[PDB]
């Protein structure tokens, strides 16, 4: 299950 | 970072991202928050990206060590898992502290307030991932409360295709599935979010359509795994 | 790490590698070296892997920032490049300090002594990558001197297929090409090393053959780029 | 030009 990656602007 | 200009901290956070120096990036953005001014949309994203990378590395390490520890059951694996866990909790507490002093209370527009409340839910969720027992219960309720307030605002104030609204619903659905032991609530939220976004796509430009459909595919990816 | 047992530091270094926590891994291995006992083959490799990962991330970041700085020519890019550069130099100085106090002087077997002298050449080479001017000259000579002593021992004491001998020759050839402005010396060393290893492969077991040919392919990869 | 990767035990 994946949350928002959120690791690149 | 008290002696560095706000604008220089922001510029260095962008350089740190390019250099894949995420601990530096987070320290620069913490310094920028502590200048006391509200953050722009771009600055909020830099803050979030920095800490998501830092805590993401810690979570990955904690999961590796926790798996080794579980298979083992000397003190070294537990001790080192505890060290990583304490570091992870410290980063989560730092982010939560920035949100509480004073990002959330000064956030009056729906876009900023939902963004910060989603962060608050996420970092309580990361605390919940490593918590054990009754402390876990209150941490779980803190995550749920933050996500729920963000959801309530987002449904009143943002269109169903708004990427922050979509990402909030995605992460709250993961909370339901992975943390709260509520897979049916997770599935229902993901399905309803996806369907309401689909019905609103016709209102969007080509660029906004791309932004929204990318997150919709993440909702569908979870639904595929969960059903 | 003075209060932690040597064996616990080694065990935690292995866990840190699995968790991709290379700064921790390097700190554990520094603590193990500072116990004052010589290192086994496996322990030397843990020390080298830890610091190569730490300095490798710093070098990659320094190159990103140096490229941005060169394209730009406020003070922020230079200041941040300098910060990363100083951190990188500090890690190199730490490794060189461990080698000088007292890993090299206690290393009497060819395998350990060549290993440590190759490290010494590598970390002076990383210092040379960021050095400017006449300081660069003495740093370059320090790298060359360490590699040359390692080469002299390796040619007297190890077969031409030994993986440490091969990796030393590979890295010294890179030094010649990239640092010393001696591409012809780099090519000659890589070619001679490859050819002498090829002629010795018949003596090896299946597993040793795999070890040696993997590094030989790296020599060939460089020769392909250089010719 | 590549040196020994050297980043995995
Ligand atoms: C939880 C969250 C954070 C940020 C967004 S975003 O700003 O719309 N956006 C999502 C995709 C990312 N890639 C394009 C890099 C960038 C940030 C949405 C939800
Ligand atoms: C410079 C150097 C260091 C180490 C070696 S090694 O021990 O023979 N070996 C090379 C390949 C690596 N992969 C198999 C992971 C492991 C270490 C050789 C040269
Ligand atoms: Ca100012
Ligand atoms: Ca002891």
């Amino acid at each position: 299950a994946g949350s928002i990656p959120g690791r690149r602007s | 970072m008290g002696s560095m200009e706000r604008a220089s901290l922001i510029q260095k956070a962008k350089l740190a991202e390019q250099a894949e120096r995420y601990e530096d990036m987070a320290a620069f953005m913490k310094g920028a928050v502590e200048k006391g001014e509200e953050l722009s949309c771009e600055e909020r994203n830099l803050l979030s990206v920095a800490y998501k990378n830092v805590v993401g590395g810690q979570r990955a390490a904690w999961r590796v060590l926790s798996s080794i520890e579980q298979k083992s059951n000397g003190p070294e694996v537990r001790e080192y898992r505890e060290k990583v866990e304490t570091e992870l909790q410290g980063v989560c507490d730092t982010v939560l502290g920035l949100l509480d002093s004073h990002l959330i209370k000064e956030a009056g527009d729906a876009e900023s307030r939902v963004f910060y409340l989603k962060m608050k839910g996420d970092y309580y969720r990361y605390l919940a991932e490593v918590a054990t027992g009754d402390d876990k219960k209150r941490i779980i309720d803190s995550a749920r409360s933050a996500y729920q307030e963000a959801m309530d605002i987002s449904k009143k104030e943002m269109p169903p295709t708004n990427p922050i609204r979509l990402g909030l619903a995605l992460n709250f659905s993961v909370f339901h599935y992975e943390i709260a032991n509520s897979p049916e609530e997770a599935i229902s939220l993901a399905k309803t979010t996806f369907d309401e976004a689909m019905a609103d796509l016709h209102t969007l430009s080509e660029d906004s359509y791309k932004d929204s459909t990318l997150i919709m595919q993440l909702l569908r990816d979870n639904l595929t795994l969960w059903t």
